[PDB]
Order: structure tokens, then C-alpha cells, then sequence
């Protein structure tokens, strides 16, 4: 590419795009630690007998 | 079951993991946005393994040029890098402009 | 050693079963290009002390027979090929398919796969690979000092090189169906191989018999249902803690019957 | 179902980013108004996707 | 995994000190105005740390 | 007394070491340069009733023998030696070390020891010492009146005085590695001393030979992550609670064969 | 796996550390049949998915390969004499063990 | 089920093991008469409903037909005499057995 002088580059980071993914990533995180709490019941209600 | 649920409770926190990198890196002047793919895996039929990472990719998107002023700044316009050595003949690239 | 310990014993792996499939789908749900998993399953034989429909004298016949079942057994854990969400990334090296169809890949041992995923890099060579070091089947190379790369509606793919005011066209991406798409036995990574429950899979341009549609810039998510999972969850979770009950009501028959 | 959420959120600010080059390049000699241009998908059963 | 954001929110807050002091240091005659400078790390793995 | 007795009993001692390990692991989850451990186990012997393999006739020979196992064995607690996160702290006499690399320590009886953290202190007599009254081996003196002492990215370190408008050299921060670190045996106030397991200690400038780099006015965490932490917690606790109905289930049933 | 006496084992147990000569050992002091040397001054240590060990050093720019993880596979594998520690020794029941590279 | 000696016997519990050779036999040396022989480096067996077994091989995609299971009846099991290792011996009581494929 052609250089430019005096400038500098930005950090091509979309606040928008990052933040909403957040939100994603959150509830996919719970709904996989549900299944461990799930799981530690049914191993529960077994040995309880 | 705690096998398949525990892989995939850290593909989450690794998802996570970078995006609060890609958030906090923000203002970074040569800096590129990355995210992380996953990728499932099977032993043979029926039977999953869980989840692994499958590798951090960078999108190399070039951003903005902002005019700061100064003389002693450069920002590539199109793909490239910059070549830098170190003092123990180490070959280093970079994307900021930042000279002094 | 008894029949009812048998049986609810079946009941309890069929129950851990369908809580380890579910328990799998909701794992990799970020997973690009993810077809989610169904598991069936189906009774047991039956023991029949009487027969059905029996001669019970000259003239008279038995309106129903005497049978005692044997548990349940699962089926199999099949994968449900439904079509996912298209996501937006706006990148150069991604395509995805919108339709039928899967992309053929060279395995290092030297076979051949189908993946569904379309998330393409470029090798220190050259040539187009996906996540993962394997090199697409057609070998489509990346000419270096690229400008641009695009991805037509239909296989063919250009890059607009350095000048020359057009641009070339570097290959084509056909792609290949199958009859039992259902059928296809899955390795890791994303990657299907064919077995004898799917046909010869025949390889075809895009958009023509009964094939997809190549979109650049996008990427197939799975097609994993959470809203629903956790429905089955508590559902499951409530089988397995009756089925366990019914165990314990043997234990104490069993129990309170030897206490003579 | 995020997905559609999330599209309609990054199509809005498309939308506005180009509203904002367009009032941006006001003053400028050579310049040509900029307008995007959106579409429907659909690939599922009667449901828009985003 | 609070790395990423006690990092960052060092470095946000950093900079309203830079640009605080920048704006209330105006009108002084010897006054050369500053500007901070940023750059992300990596440790191990490929996600970063800050 | 019995077998299954004492196999559930060894399993016991396990998953108490295991419990131990993670309850340490967690609790200096903010010492500054810790390095977690983890625990590994092994199963014990196994009597062979029938040989597996035996010739059993002219030709025939048993596809699998009857071997019973005696149990498990904990064989080790290893230090896992991975790349702590580092954060700022601010302080002109703090230092982390990114890579591989050990600070040296004098012990007062005039060995020495080697660790990883960077809180480095002055005595009162100017000598750099860590916290706990240990001085680096090197024997770097902070001379009086300094005003800022600067430690470079390589090992090389330097103070300032009142004037003299240029910086003085004090001394050099060499540091050592290990072929094995991980078999470096830890002792009290965060301190490793070499022993057969790793290879005789190499002392080298920062940034060659593997060596890492000193970053000055930072401090490096402990490399332990609470997520996971927890879930083991978790199974860890199952497992003890199924050895013990395991004992349980032995204990009845040797009751009932001696209620006779 | 090469016990000390000479004879070989097998074993499935994934857990390498490296002794003092920088050689790749097992849990508990045995080494690798093929000898993988570990040289020092190694910044990073990678595994292919094939056997290919390499090593990432201080300069050259370039990984150096220092061995290879061959993998034996048997006839029948249930007829195998377990020892302790993780082991296993050829017996009669199970036919000569046949080395390979991984994934063939 | 033959026996070493040469002579035949037959038997219900099914819970077979694979010989070093290949050979399909159960637990006690004893191998199954129409010789299922499985060949070497086998990813998986199959055995369909039917007596039909086959195995797969990697990079084939095409399971190779090893052998065919058939089971023999008799007009009356009742009379079939009882020996050790879980094995049964035609007598004069019950007929001469017909063997037949299954599910016919």
C-alpha cells in the first residue's frame, strides 16, 4: 500500500458489534452450567437411594 | 456427563476471554480485531467428545487513519507491515506508526 | 436378578443417553455449521406367557394375550441436517451455503470428506484450506499479490489482480450431494465421511439439481434450539429420578421379602 | 434466536455510519452521495431471518 | 478471568487523567500538551491479557 | 479385613488428596507468582487368578485372563510451571519476568534457593532483598540519595543520584533455568531449591538462551483460574460420597453373611 | 515404554515430563522407546497431530524436529497382562504388536 | 461351538472374543464353527439382524462381508445334556440339529 505521512491507524473495534456478543456469550455460558448443576442431581438422587 | 459440559464451559469463558480483549484493546493504534472459532469432535459415531477451540483468527480489516499531527507517524493505506529488529537479531512486524 | 431390576435398569442408561445427547447439543451450540443431534429410540422384545389371539376352546378365542416387556432400547442418535441461521462477518475468505450440499476436502491419509463449515484460510503455499490444514479437493490455489478475492453466485471464483483492468478467474467450487444426508457417519472437526446408509454422492455446480447456494461473507451457525433444551432437560432430569425411584422399589421388595 | 436481533442491529448501523460519511463529506469538491441499500433473507419456513 | 477488564479500565481511566490535565493546564504559557500511548500484551495462548 | 474393603479405602485416600490439592489450589488464588498444582494417580498391582494368555488345551489358549486390581495409587503432585498474567502495579522496585527464568536467593545457612516473585524490598543497609529478609544472590546495593532506580528489559539495572545529569550502573539481574522445572521441590515463602529431578541450574542474561524478559513496575499473579476450580469441587465430591456407599455396601453385606 | 530391566510395555496414560538429560519420560522415570531428547533452551514445545515432535528455539526462526511419537497397535487388545503403574505387557492371547505412525 | 477335540458343541450365552489369529471365539479358547474371522486393523464390526457380520476398514467406505452366523435349532432343547464351561451336547432324546440362518 501507499504510505501517508503524519497519521496512525485506528483499532478497527466496533463497540456495537462487541458489546451484543457479550450478551450472547453470557447465556451460552449459564445454559452449559446448567446442565453441570442438572447432572450433579441426577448422580444425587442416585446415591440417596 | 460432566465430560461433554466442562469442554464446552471453557469454549464459553475462552469466547468470552476475547472479547473482553477485543474491548479492552480498544483506542490501540495498530491493532487488529480477534475472534475465536470452534470446532466439534466425534471419538467415531454416536458418541461426542465435547468441544474444542479450533484456532484465534484476526480480521485484518485496516481501520481509520486519524491526522494526529506530528511528523514522525505513518499509516499504511493498503495490506502491508513494517519490519522491526531486535537487539538479539530477532525479526519482529508490526502495523503502528508510532516513531520516535 | 429380577425382571423389573432389568428393566428399569434399561430405562435408566436409555434416560442417561438422551440426557448426554442433549447435554452434548447444548455444548457446542457457537459452533459454525453445527447440525444438532435427535436420539430415538424403541421397545424392547416382549415375553408372552399366553398367546395373543389364542384357541381357548372350539369355539372361543382369547381377545388379547398375556406379554410382559423386556425394557426399551435406543435406536440411534441421529443428526438432523436442517438448514441454520446465515450470520453477517463481511469477510473476503468465507462462504456460505445456503441450500443443500457439502464441500469436498482431502484428508492427509488420502481420502476424501464432506464438511458443511465454510471458514477458508490461505497455506504458506498458496492454496485454499480450511480450519485445520486440510486443502480443498478441486485445489484451489490463491495466486499471490492479491487485491481482491470473490466468490460468485454460483462455484466460479475470481481475484482481481494487481492490474490488467479485470479480473481472472481462478477456479471453481463445486459442490457435492448425497441421497441419506442423515446417513453420513461424523469424524471431528467438522468433517463427514459416506458409509452404505448414503448413496454415491454426485458432485454438482451450484444451484443446479437440487444444490444450494454459495453466499461470500457469511457463515451457517448451528442449529441448536437452547429455548428448547432446557425443557427436555427438566424432562429428562424428571425420568431418570422415577426411573430411579422404581430401582428403589425393588431394593425394598426384594428387601422386605428375603427379611423372613 | 439472536440472530435476527443482531442483524437488524448491525443493518441499523450500516445505516447510520453512511448517513454520517454522507454529512461528514459535506464541503468537499468531488463527492458523490452515498445511500445502502438492505434485503430480506429467508432459508428456514415462513420466518425472516434477519 | 478479570485481567481483561481491570487492564483496561486502568488504561481508560489513565487517559481522562491525560485529557483532564490537558484541558485544565489551557492558557498556561509554557504548556506542551501530552498524549497517551497504548499497545496489547500477550503472555501464553493466543487470546490476549489487556 | 477384606478386598473390596480395602480397595474402597485406598479410593477414599485418593479423593481426600485430590479434595487437599484443590482446597490449596484455591486457597492462595491471589499470591503474587504462585504456581497451581495438580495431582496424578496411578492404579496398583492386580492378582492374576488365571493367567491371561495360558495355554488352556494343545491349541486353545484364553482370550482374557481373571485379574482383580488391588486399588489406586496417588504417584504425584506436580507444580504446573505455565505463564502467569501479569498486571500493573506501579512500583519502581517491582519486576515481572515474561517466559522462563528464576530469580536467585541466598538462604541464611548459605544455600540457594530460587523463586518467581518480584516484590523486591531494600534492607537497611542498601542491599535489594525480597520480602522475607532473603537478598538476591548477585549482592546488587541500592546506593543512599538515589532518586529513581531503572531496570532495563535485558538484566541490566541502574539508579540516579542527586546530579551528575547521567545514569550510574549498579549491577546485572542474571537468572537461572532449569531443563525440568516442574521437578524443582517447593518449600515455604514461595521459594523453589534444585534437586536431582531438574537438571544443574544455567545462569543466564535476560532475552538469550530461552531466558525471559524483566518488565519493570509489574507484578505476575498466580495461574490459577476459579472457574473450573469449582466443578472439580463438584466431581470430586461425588466421587468421595460413591466410595463411601461403596463402603457402606460392603459393611451390610458383610453383616448379613455374619448374622448367621 | 522401555523398563529399566529391558523388557518393553505399553500404556495409554498421556502425562510426558522431561528428566534431568532432557529426555521425554513417563510419569514415574520411564522413557520413550524412540528416545524423543528434548534439548534445553527451548522456548516452546508442539505436537502435531502426526507423530512429528518439533521444538521452537531461541533463534533460526524455525521449528527444529528432534524425533517422532510411533504408536503400536495389536491384534487383539482385551489379552493384554496388566501391570501396575499404567502398563501393559505383550502375552500370547495377543499377537505381535505392530508399530505405525498416527492417523494410517 | 467346537470344541477342542474335535467334536461340537452348542451354546446360548453369546459373549465372544477375538483370538490373536482373529478367530471369533468365546471366553474359554473355544471358536465358533463357520470361522467369523476378523481381519487385522479393523475399525469397527457390525453384525446385522440377520447372521451377516461385517467389518469396516479406514479409507473404504465400504464394509467388507467376513462370514455368515448361523444358529442351529433342535426339536427339543429340553433334552440337550449339560456340560461345564457353559456348553450343551446333542443326546438320543433331541433330534439331529438342522442348522439354519436366522429368522428363518
Amino acid at each position: 500500500g501507499k504510505l501517508t505521512n503524519g497519521a496512525l491507524e485506528a483499532s478497527n473495534v466496533d463497540l456495537s458489534k462487541e458489546l451484543v456478543n457479550m450478551i450472547v456469550a453470557q447465556r451460552n455460558y449459564q445454559s452449559n452450567a446448567q446442565t453441570i448443576k442438572t447432572q450433579d442431581q441426577i448422580l444425587n438422587t442416585l446415591v440417596n437411594l | 456427563s460432566f465430560s461433554q459440559a466442562v469442554s464446552g464451559l471453557n469454549a464459553a469463558a475462552t469466547n468470552l476471554d476475547v472479547i473482553g480483549n477485543n474491548i479492552a484493546n480498544s483506542a490501540t493504534y495498530g491493532f487488529k480485531s480477534g475472534t475465536a472459532s470452534f470446532a466439534d469432535m466425534f471419538a467415531g459415531s454416536k458418541v461426542g467428545l465435547g468441544v474444542k477451540v479450533a484456532g484465534i483468527t484476526q480480521d485484518f480489516t485496516d481501520g481509520t487513519t486519524t491526522n494526529t499531527g506530528r511528523g514522525l507517524d505513518v499509516a499504511i493505506s493498503q495490506n502491508g507491515f513494517f519490519r522491526l529488529v531486535d537487539s538479539n537479531g530477532s525479526v519482529f512486524y508490526s502495523r503502528n506508526g508510532q516513531f520516535k | 436378578m429380577i425382571s423389573s431390576l432389568w428393566i428399569a435398569k434399561t430405562g435408566l442408561d436409555a434416560q442417561q443417553t438422551n440426557m448426554d445427547v442433549i447435554a452434548n447439543n447444548l455444548a457446542n451450540v457457537s459452533t459454525n455449521g453445527f447440525k444438532r443431534q435427535r436420539a430415538v429410540f424403541e421397545d424392547l422384545l416382549y415375553q408372552t406367557i399366553r398367546q395373543p389371539g389364542a384357541q381357548s376352546s372350539e369355539q372361543t378365542t382369547l381377545p388379547s394375550g398375556l406379554q410382559i416387556g423386556t425394557g426399551v432400547r435406543p435406536v440411534a442418535t441421529e443428526r438432523l441436517h436442517s438448514q441454520g441461521n446465515l450470520s453477517q462477518t463481511n469477510n473476503s475468505k468465507d462462504v456460505a451455503i445456503k441450500g443443500q450440499g457439502f464441500f469436498q476436502v482431502m484428508l492427509p491419509d488420502g481420502t476424501s470428506a464432506y464438511t458443511r463449515d465454510g471458514s477458508f484460510q490461505v497455506d504458506q503455499n498458496g492454496q485454499l484450506v480450511t480450519a485445520g490444514g486440510f486443502q480443498v479437493q478441486p485445489a484451489i490455489t490463491i495466486p499471490a499479490n492479491a487485491l481482491s478475492i470473490t466468490i460468485g453466485r454460483d462455484g466460479v471464483v475470481s481475484v482481481t489482480q494487481q492490474g490488467q483492468a479485470a479480473p481472472v478467474q481462478v477456479g471453481q467450487l463445486n459442490l457435492t450431494t448425497f441421497m441419506n444426508d442423515t446417513g453420513l457417519e461424523s469424524i471431528g472437526e467438522n468433517l463427514y465421511i459416506e458409509t452404505q446408509s448414503s448413496g454415491a454422492p454426485n458432485e454438482s455446480t451450484p444451484g443446479l439439481n437440487g444444490a444450494g447456494l454459495l453466499y461470500q461473507g457469511y457463515v451457517e451457525t448451528s442449529n441448536v434450539n437452547v429455548a428448547e433444551e432446557l425443557v427436555n432437560m427438566i424432562q429428562v432430569q424428571r425420568a431418570y429420578e422415577i426411573n430411579s425411584k422404581a430401582v428403589s422399589t425393588t431394593d425394598q421388595m426384594l428387601q422386605k421379602l428375603t427379611q423372613l
